[PDB]
């Protein structure tokens, strides 16, 4: 909790849209 | 010379209607005009699965029905013999048996008396069949994001991925290649969701007036059934002005990149058309991006369907290469799954060929014929690498008729008669092959002859097509390996058959040891070279050829070669070059400016030893020179070829200060770009022996500060270094090869993790237009290139330092990226599947303890396909290292189930290339289940794909490969 929260994994639907976004 | 296949078929019209998208499910009708060989063909056979049939009828009479599935498992669910030799022989008599190249069985209607009396009659019939597709588990694909509320309407698509024979999993057929036919399609589509397949749009009004459209797809050029795919659901962009009749289909949102990514592509056609000399043969060409993928390059009729991964929207610099280039194999492998056409799986290797060696050709003609022969060196270290794993890749004229093996490439699996059996390694291999092969016919043939070989065959193609369909005089098309190699001997007849019988069937990988001996060094004999090689277990010997040697200041010497490779050979010899202090530059290769006496020159006139540098043979050339005389290849030689092979041979031992010097020396002029990364790879090697040797600088600080000057730069190099994609890929290489750069101390790169953290630092806003993407990822690569193994001396893993001193640093930093591109994304989570494999190498290192659950969470699946193979990757390394039994069962059953086959198809590929459970070293105890449910994965759950369970058959070949399992 302190170091290295890290964000855990969200995984939605449509990941093309968003990770070929610029 | 003929098809020994009776009932020769003319026409066939699909209808797909109703398609679902809650229940999931297609019915149809297909229609089929047959001419019938020879009386007593009662027995008609189609095939197919998954395909539960309605009814079949041939006018107006439904006649019988026959449906199995040899496909599936062994007749006996419980055969104990459950080994590969046995496995695989059964599994290629039984796929050949659904193969109906024989009298054979899948769907054989039996004729009725009466239409047997019909054929005896008139030999004409029409075939109309109503069947439903279901839930598709093999055969289509329906990509639907999880709403299903309002955005499966917009949002989803519907297509069919597959490979050549996947045309049976969709709709009922022959074996599908070569059948040369004609379609009409009819498509019942949604309104907004656009049916793409082959042929033209010869009837499309708002259709049928009700609530929906239909689509009417003719394809009057006779083609085969291994063409056809109907992507349904994207959006219409023509993308023509250059040549007004190329049309595009891509899903919303999505279409500026579009607007970005086709262009360039009229080069191609104006390059292909200046090699084939005619127009692009049909009326317009197709190409669907679609976020799945079972063969990223297919290539079908006028269409090319390939995935949502190759857009590349004008920032993004590194798909440059890659996107036109997968353009290129999905235009050529197009064009040769058009026209010229195999007979059977073994006369196919002339098709793919001739398709790699006309986008190699366009490779030459439109960027980097430098960056050409580097990947003429990446085929043929892809071809040694796997022929020297596993035995050769032998394209068969021979066949094992009459229940013959004749098999010495059956170290795994079979290989003549069928394409379900092979694993990709080996299909890229024949890919592969298929080049290199094409070189050896530049290598005997002109290319002004290959342009007329290959002008004849599209002549007899396209005067074979687009026709009334003469009788008995249409199989022209069919342009397999004996013809081809006929209208060769025509055009230029030569002793081409000794190179078949050399490397079209005798696959084989040649080593070289060419042992350099010295004579005319102020010797009785004159510059002579031994030939030498024995090398078993895969071996090949191959006699008459030439070799190449440069001189100091001279001519391209070319000696002939023998076989029976015990032997002694001469050089056209050089003159004495005495006095080189006057003979300064006598013209070395043209105008070149060369200046040293520090080899050893007192009585050596000979600079360099080569065999073939234009890459004829599939070679492994060992041999030694002096090292002056590699370091002096390094200055500057002609060949990239050479410059990497030189540096792979100074890779190997040496360590002098010079050696840096001339490395830097080469890495800092205009030579090219991927020398200068295994240059800076020498860097890291030598500067790694450098331990009780450490005479010059650590090295490449240096190397940035006097090549990279923003402001003339004090003493660190920030800001705005693009638009030179020389000193862009330099940059991107470079601090990976500092990270290596250690004396072993602790290997202490202290300095430089520092410096790789300053560099972390200090990048760019918006000046560079360029998206700094990539430069990020490889320099978290070379974070994860700062290997430090020896931190953890008896227990340091589980949170007692905070671990310790630089580790922590990295980790703040990788930290920062991945929860940047939680809030950024930047093109496809790059930097995220570097910062898994770094900490993956933290895992291995023992700092982040060895837990594969930030890596499960990361291989779920609502992510990009890159994380999901970079956790996959990561879980196959932990299961090989790691005794994780459960995460395999997890991972075997995730092989089972899941909806996206490229991720199955990699994760068996990497488990093979990547095992736990190794052959004769069983510890983690395989016997125990393991075996039998990898054999049920073999057996059942498998008969969506054939690739799935070639991969499963890989696994075996790895996982006790020619024997009992040692279970009882």
């Amino acid at each position: 909790v302190s170091t290295f929260p890290l964000i855990a994994a969200r995984p939605f639907t449509i990941p093309y849209l968003t990770a070929l976004l610029p | 010379f003929e098809s020994p296949r009776p009932y020769k078929l003319t026409h066939q019209v699909v209808c797909i209607n109703n398609i679902n998208f809650q229940r999931k499910s297609v019915v149809g009708f297909v229609e089929l005009t047959i001419f019938p060989t020879v009386a007593n063909l009662n027995r008609i056979k189609l095939n197919s699965k998954q395909c539960r049939i309605y009814r079949v009828r041939i006018n107006d009479l439904e006649a019988a029905f026959i449906y199995n599935d040899p496909t599936l498992e062994v007749c006996h669910s419980e055969s104990k013999q459950r080994n590969l030799n046995y496995f695989s022989n059964a599994y290629a008599a039984a796929v050949s048996a659904v193969d109906p190249d024989a009298g054979n069985g899948e769907l054989c209607i039996k004729v009725p008396s009466e239409l047997w009396k019909h054929v005896d009659e008139l030999k004409v019939l029409k075939i109309h069949i109503n069947f439903s597709l279901d839930q598709p588990k093999g055969g289509l694909h329906f990509v639907v994001p999880s709403v299903e509320g309002s955005m499966a309407e917009r949002g989803a698509h519907v297509f069919s991925c597959g490979y050549q024979n996947s045309t049976r999993f969709w709709f009922p057929c022959v074996d599908s290649y070569s059948e040369l036919c004609t379609w009409k399609l009819e498509f019942t589509v949604d309104a907004a969701m656009v049916a793409v397949s082959n042929g033209d749009l010869v009837e499309t009004v708002y259709t049928h007036d009700m609530r929906k459209k239909t689509f009417h797809y003719m394809l009057t050029i006779p083609t085969a059934a291994s063409n056809i795919s109907l992507a349904i659901g994207p959006f219409e962009i023509l993308v023509d002005p250059y040549m007004h009749e190329v049309t595009h289909f891509c899903l919303p949102q999505l279409l500026p990149l579009l607007k970005h990514t086709t262009s360039y592509l009229h080069e191609v056609f104006e390059f292909y058309e200046e090699i084939l000399t005619c127009r692009y043969p049909y009326s317009c060409f197709k190409t669907v991006f679609i976020d799945e993928a079972y063969v990223e390059v297919a290539a079908y009729a006028s269409m090319s369907i390939f995935s949502t991964n190759l857009l590349h929207s004008a920032m993004i610099i590194d798909e440059t290469p890659l996107t036109r280039r997968c353009l290129a194999q999905s235009l050529a492998q197009q064009f040769f799954g058009c026209f010229i056409s195999r007979m059977s799986w073994s006369d196919e290797w002339v098709l793919k060929g001739i398709s790699g060696y006309i986008y190699g050709l366009w490779m030459k003609k439109t960027f980097g014929v430098n960056e050409y022969r580097h990947w003429i060196k990446e085929e043929l270290d892809k071809i040694v690498a796997y022929e020297l794993k596993t035995g050769g890749v032998l394209l068969h004229p021979i066949f094992g008729g009459g229940k013959e093996k004749d098999n010495p490439a059956s170290h795994l699996h079979f290989s003549i008669k069928h394409p379900h059996t092979l694993s990709w390694e080996y299909y890229s291999m024949f890919q592969c092959k298929a080049h290199l092969v094409m070189r050896l016919i530049e290598n005997r043939i002109s290319m002004e002859f290959m342009l007329q070989v290959f002008n004849k065959l599209l002549s007899l193609a396209s005067t074979a097509s687009s026709q009334k369909f003469q009788s008995h005089m249409w199989s022209q098309m069919l342009v397999s390996t004996s013809g081809f190699l006929k209208s060769i001997s025509n055009v230029s007849g030569k002793d081409i058959q000794p190179l078949i019988k050399q490397w079209v069937d005798q696959s084989g990988v040649v080593k070289f040891y060419g042992s350099f001996a010295f004579n005319r060094k102020r010797n009785v004999l004159e510059l002579e070279i031994k030939q030498d090689y024995t090398s078993p277990g895969t071996q090949k010997y191959v006699g008459p050829l030439k070799v190449t040697v440069q001189e100091l200041d001279g001519s391209f010497n070319h000696t002939l070669q023998i076989e029976e490779n015990s032997l002694k050979h001469d050089i056209p010899c050089h003159s004495k070059s005495r006095r080189n202090k006057k003979k300064k530059i006598p013209l070395m290769n043209g105008e070149e400016v060369d200046m040293d006496l520090s080899a050893m020159d007192a009585d050596s006139p000979l600079l360099w030893i080569r065999i073939d540098p234009d890459m004829s043979v599939l070679r492994k050339v060992e041999f030694e020179q002096a090292d002056f005389m590699w370091q002096y290849q390094l200055r500057y030689e002609r060949d990239v070829v050479a410059q990497q092979e030189s540096i792979l041979a100074l890779e190997k031992f040496p360590t002098p200060a010079s050696r840096l010097a001339l490395t830097d020396i080469l890495e800092q002029e205009q030579c090219f770009y991927r020398v200068r990364m295994s240059a800076c790879f020498c860097l890291a090697k030598i500067a790694n022996s450098m331990v009780s040797t450490w005479t010059g600088p650590p090295a490449m600080k240096s190397l940035f500060t006097r090549m990279f000057c923003c402001k003339s730069c004090p003493n660190i190099v920030k800001t705005n270094n693009f638009m030179s994609f020389q000193s862009y890929f330099l940059q991107k290489t470079m601090p990976v090869a500092m990270a290596l750069l250690r004396d072993v101390h602790n290997l202490c790169p202290k300095e430089v993790l520092t410096f790789i953290l300053d560099l972390i630092k200090y990048n760019d806003n918006r000046k560079n237009k360029f998206s700094d993407n990539y430069y990020r990822a490889e320099m978290i690569d070379a974070l994860a290139n700062s290997v430090t193994p020896a931190v953890s001396v008896n227990n340091e893993v589980r949170t007692l330092d905070n671990l310790n001193p630089d580790v922590r640093l990295i980790l703040e930093e990788i930290t920062r990226f991945l929860n940047m591109e939680k809030l950024l994304p930047s093109y496809r989570h790059t930097i995220t599947v570097s910062c898994l494999r770094a900490i993956r190498v933290l895992q291995k290192n023992g700092h982040v303890p060895s837990d594969p659950a930030l890596f499960k969470s990361y291989a779920e699946y609502g992510h990009f396909v890159d994380i999901r193979i970079a956790a996959l990757e990561a879980v196959v390394d932990y299961t090989k290292v790691d005794r994780s039994y459960e995460e395999l069962q997890w991972l075997l059953n995730m092989i089972q189930n899941d909806p996206v086959p490229y991720v199955r198809h990699k994760i068996l590929n990497m488990l093979t290339k990547n095992p736990p459970f190794t052959k004769n070293m069983e510890s983690p105890l395989c016997n125990e289940a393991l075996v039998d449910q990898l054999w049920k994965l073999m057996n059942s759950g498998t008969s969506h794909d054939w690739r799935l369970r070639c991969g499963a058959v890989d696994l075996y070949f790895t996982l006790f490969g020619l024997s009992r399992p040692s279970c009882l």
